[PDB]
């Protein structure tokens, strides 16, 4: 048997923060902060498509080929 | 036992509580709007790599198929 | 927070008042002028890069579509 176990990130202020939680009450001991400049996490995306909450893989362009090649 | 996922660099003390929901009513609010790149990246793992990005019951007793090119 | 996305290098006392309009009047004035060469860049693009030039809804939760040339 499992546990689920979540954690939060806020970006202000250019000073990132994060914990950790479970069950819904915090986890003692988990809390941090640092820079934004010096963050530890790190987003990306393939090709930056403006407006997106999430960018488009690569091998989408030739989705449609490659389903007709298989074919 | 000692929940170490996050580095000892940068701990420090307790500085917000659950002041407005908990994460995982808000992880429960987004997915929704991250449902649809999931299944696109899921559908061009499938044409490309069978097993790399998976179902949630596709796991111990998943069994994968193979495409008709290996390009 | 700090809204900084011009440079501080320049930065004076308020010198430029309100004196006819908002920049938000001018912007949708001009807009019409500007609608002709947005839509001629949109088809290049899609006939050249499917994703890169995006309508104002096929951003989040949009699909495009893939062309039968790659050159």
């Amino acid at each position: 048997k499992m546990v689920k176990i979540y954690t939060c990130i806020k970006f202000m202020d250019d000073q990132c923060h994060w914990y950790q939680e479970i069950k819904g009450k915090e986890v003692p001991g988990t809390h941090g902060k640092c820079a934004a400049d010096v963050a530890p996490w790190i987003a990306l995306r393939q090709d930056r498509v403006d407006s997106e909450m999430y960018g488009r893989s690569y091998v989408e362009q030739y989705y449609g080929d490659l389903l007709a090649l298989e074919n | 036992m000692k929940t170490r996922l996050t580095n000892n660099v940068d701990r420090q003390s307790a500085l917000y509580g659950s002041s407005g929901g908990t994460a995982a009513q808000r992880y429960e609010q987004l997915r929704v709007d991250r449902n649809s790149p999931l299944k696109r990246a899921r559908d061009c793992s499938k044409v490309t790599i069978p097993g790399l990005i998976e179902d949630e019951n596709y796991g111990d007793a998943g069994r994968l198929d193979t495409p008709y090119q290996s390009s």
